[PDB]
Protein backbone atom coordinates (compact mmCIF):
# COMPACT_ATOMS: atom_id res chain seq x y z
CA UNK A 1 0.00 0.00 0.00
CA UNK A 2 1.58 3.15 -1.06
CA UNK A 3 0.83 6.90 -0.07
CA UNK A 4 2.55 9.24 -2.97
CA UNK A 5 2.80 13.18 -2.94
CA UNK A 6 2.29 14.35 -5.89
CA UNK B 1 7.32 9.17 -8.13
CA UNK B 2 7.81 10.25 -3.87
CA UNK B 3 6.02 7.52 -1.38
CA UNK B 4 5.87 5.51 1.37
CA UNK B 5 4.90 2.38 1.52
CA UNK B 6 2.76 1.41 4.44
CA UNK C 1 0.05 19.66 -1.53
CA UNK C 2 -1.69 16.19 -2.35
CA UNK C 3 -0.54 13.13 -0.59
CA UNK C 4 -2.35 9.57 -2.17
CA UNK C 5 -3.09 6.41 -1.73
CA UNK C 6 -2.21 4.85 -5.00
CA UNK D 1 -6.49 7.10 -5.72
CA UNK D 2 -8.08 9.08 -2.66
CA UNK D 3 -5.91 11.94 -1.07
CA UNK D 4 -5.71 14.26 1.74
CA UNK D 5 -4.61 17.74 1.09
CA UNK D 6 -1.39 18.91 3.48
CA UNK E 1 -12.49 16.51 6.35
CA UNK E 2 -9.64 15.52 5.12
CA UNK E 3 -9.27 11.84 5.51
CA UNK E 4 -8.04 8.79 3.19
CA UNK E 5 -8.95 5.01 4.29
CA UNK E 6 -5.69 3.33 5.11
CA UNK F 1 -8.74 3.18 9.94
CA UNK F 2 -8.16 7.00 8.01
CA UNK F 3 -5.78 9.40 8.45
CA UNK F 4 -6.98 12.86 8.67
CA UNK F 5 -5.33 16.10 8.34
CA UNK F 6 -6.58 18.57 11.05
CA UNK G 1 -1.75 21.67 11.59
CA UNK G 2 -2.12 17.39 12.41
CA UNK G 3 -2.35 14.31 11.09
CA UNK G 4 -4.21 12.01 13.26
CA UNK G 5 -5.03 8.29 13.11
CA UNK G 6 -8.48 6.93 14.02
CA UNK H 1 -2.74 9.60 21.26
CA UNK H 2 -4.26 9.58 17.58
CA UNK H 3 -2.26 12.66 16.41
CA UNK H 4 0.63 14.42 15.47
CA UNK H 5 1.87 17.54 14.84
CA UNK H 6 3.36 18.51 10.65
CA UNK I 1 10.35 11.54 17.51
CA UNK I 2 6.16 12.24 17.58
CA UNK I 3 5.01 9.58 15.81
CA UNK I 4 1.20 7.65 15.47
CA UNK I 5 0.56 3.93 15.11
CA UNK I 6 -1.01 2.68 12.04
CA UNK J 1 4.07 -0.29 12.72
CA UNK J 2 4.67 3.51 13.24
CA UNK J 3 4.32 7.09 11.51
CA UNK J 4 6.65 9.13 13.01
CA UNK J 5 7.70 12.98 11.94
CA UNK J 6 11.54 13.66 11.68
CA UNK K 1 10.73 17.16 7.91
CA UNK K 2 9.58 14.36 7.00
CA UNK K 3 7.01 11.42 7.13
CA UNK K 4 8.75 7.72 7.87
CA UNK K 5 7.04 4.88 8.30
CA UNK K 6 8.80 2.42 10.74
CA UNK L 1 14.19 4.42 4.88
CA UNK L 2 11.28 4.72 4.26
CA UNK L 3 10.40 8.41 4.25
CA UNK L 4 8.81 11.30 2.33
CA UNK L 5 9.60 15.29 3.08
CA UNK L 6 6.03 16.73 3.83
FE1 LIG M 1 1.93 6.25 23.12
FE1 LIG N 1 4.94 4.74 22.61
FE1 LIG O 1 2.67 2.94 23.76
Amino acid sequence: EQMCIT
Amino acid sequence: HDCVNI
